[PDB]
């Protein structure tokens, strides 16, 4: 209803965030089971 | 009274003339208050639009009166208002989900179905809620001679007007052209004292600044006076011919609150003019027409005595 295109880039910033934690948390689970 | 006080503060003149008519006592505020005493469009949806300003601002405008419309079309709309608004959410909350469900969003067969359905709903409510002789005069020589009264047409004298009819036409028979006897040296000058400033022709002359002789402070309080004594004669005459009981007390009551006004304001605004000794008859109108009203009343007065005799 206002700015799609800001709202697709705030999405997008989102998608990118989840995803890096998510990174950040499945190197954190490999390095405490390498480290097991 | 909250009422009442908004429309003398709206207009300043009427609020002075209240003060004048109720204040000094000339007619109470009950008889003043006396006298003086949308289609529904189906573009409310696709023309009222989400407005996006330069930086994101979602300008609503969210005016009262499209939100009446929608609640006379979408009944359903004002149920979630009274159920929701401002309890179970807030009334931005509310059109920002209006805007993102799909109750706004319309936009495969079922779809098609979908908005086909909502169409005829939405013609529906609106309509539903659109609801919710021959003349043959007999004396036509009346206008030959009409409202202009009996002239001095004259008939001559008998037969021998005719020979004056003939001596004319035997004098103008032989006629020539002629020049000196037109006009003489003499004849010019009286014609031209005639036309010369201050003569007969040259009827009067300059005249006297009046405006400069009444100050404007006194020509607005005469205005006023005007307006007010005009505005209570119309009244005095609107009841005029005085065919029922009630008008009688009306035009007596009338008549008391002219003499009251007369006494309270007239008067002091005449010492007004004495004191400045200014010759021009301002008042002199005003008293023409209150004693035309006045004789008028006691003529009926003595009329109404007359026939009860």
């Amino acid at each position: 209803i206002e700015t799609p295109e800001q709202a697709k880039t705030r999405e997008r910033s989102e998608k990118i965030k989840l995803e890096f934690e998510t990174y950040l948390r499945r190197a954190m689970k490999r390095f405490n089971k390498g480290v097991h | 009274l909250e009422e009442k006080n908004r429309m003398l503060q709206e207009d300043p003149v009427l609020f002075q003339l209240y003060k004048d008519l109720v204040v000094s006592q000339v007619i109470s505020a009950e008889e003043f208050w006396a006298n003086r005493l949308v289609g529904i469009s189906a573009a409310f949806l696709a023309d009222v639009r989400p407005q996006t300003d330069g930086c994101n601002g979602l300008r609503y405008n969210l005016t009262s009166d499209i939100i009446e419309s929608i609640f006379r079309t979408y009944p359903a709309v004002k149920m979630k208002y009274a159920e929701n608004v401002p309890h179970n959410m807030t009334e931005k909350e509310f059109w920002t989900r209006f805007f993102q469900s799909h109750y706004f969003h319309r936009d495969k067969e079922n779809s098609n179905a979908a908005i086909i359905k909502r169409f005829n709903h939405h013609s529906a409510m609106v309509l539903a809620a659109g609801l919710r002789i021959a003349l043959n005069l007999k004396k036509s020589d009346r206008y030959y001679h009409g409202p202009t009264p009996i002239q001095s047409l004259q008939y001559a004298t008998s037969q021998d007007i005719i020979n004056s009819f003939q001596s004319i036409r035997q004098e103008m028979e032989a006629y020539t052209p002629k020049l000196t006897q037109v006009l003489s040296s003499s004849a010019a000058s009286s014609t031209i004292t005639a036309l010369s400033p201050g003569g007969a022709l040259m009827q009067g002359g300059t005249q006297q600044a009046i405006n400069q002789m009444v100050p404007n402070d006194i020509q607005s309080e005469l205005k006023h006076l005007y307006v007010a004594v005009g505005e209570l004669l119309r009244h005095f005459w609107s009841c005029f011919p005085v065919n029922t009981p009630f008008l009688e007390e009306k035009v007596v009551k009338m008549k008391s609150n002219l003499e009251r006004f007369q006494v309270t304001k007239l008067c002091p605004f005449q010492e007004k003019i004495r004191r400045q000794y200014l010759s021009t008859n301002l008042v002199s109108h005003i008293e023409e027409m209150l004693q035309t009203a006045y004789n008028k009343l006691h003529t009926w007065q003595s009329r109404r005595l007359m026939k009860k005799t």
